[PDB]
């Protein structure tokens, strides 16, 4: 999913919220894209999905 | 560690420190919302609604209430 466009996630905070704008409006959801990406940036998924 | 969203801003999904509200009345850490307006954006993050002032405005009774929260726990 971007090879170097998902470790600018973990960098850059801006560009993570973007990403997870689009991650939501293709409703991929908590559990099931978890164990395709990293655990510190699942976690901020999980809250992004439940606020946003 | 059992932080309220309302305490969040939308961009760094943490606790707001400096929470400011732009012209839609959406609420951000002023950091997160200040970067997003250098990188040409004019509008709201969470909304997509274009942007009416450039102004931020700190949010002081979001503030009470975060430094309330903050007190007790």
């Amino acid at each position: 999913f971007g090879a170097n466009t998902l470790s600018n996630m973990g960098k850059d905070t801006i560009l993570r919220f973007q990403m997870f704008t689009k991650w939501k409006a293709n409703g991929y959801l908590p559990k099931k894209i978890k164990d395709d990406i990293p655990r510190s940036l699942y976690k901020a998924y999980k809250i992004h999905y439940r606020m946003n | 560690p059992v932080i309220p969203d309302d305490f969040r801003c939308p961009i760094s999904l943490e606790l707001m420190k400096d929470p400011v509200i732009v012209s839609t009345g959406q609420t951000y850490e002023r950091t997160c919302i200040e970067k997003w307006l250098q990188a040409g954006h004019g509008t709201c993050p969470k909304t997509q609604q274009t942007l009416t002032s450039t102004v931020l405005t700190p949010n002081y009774v979001l503030r009470s209430l975060i430094a309330q929260w903050c007190e007790a726990n």
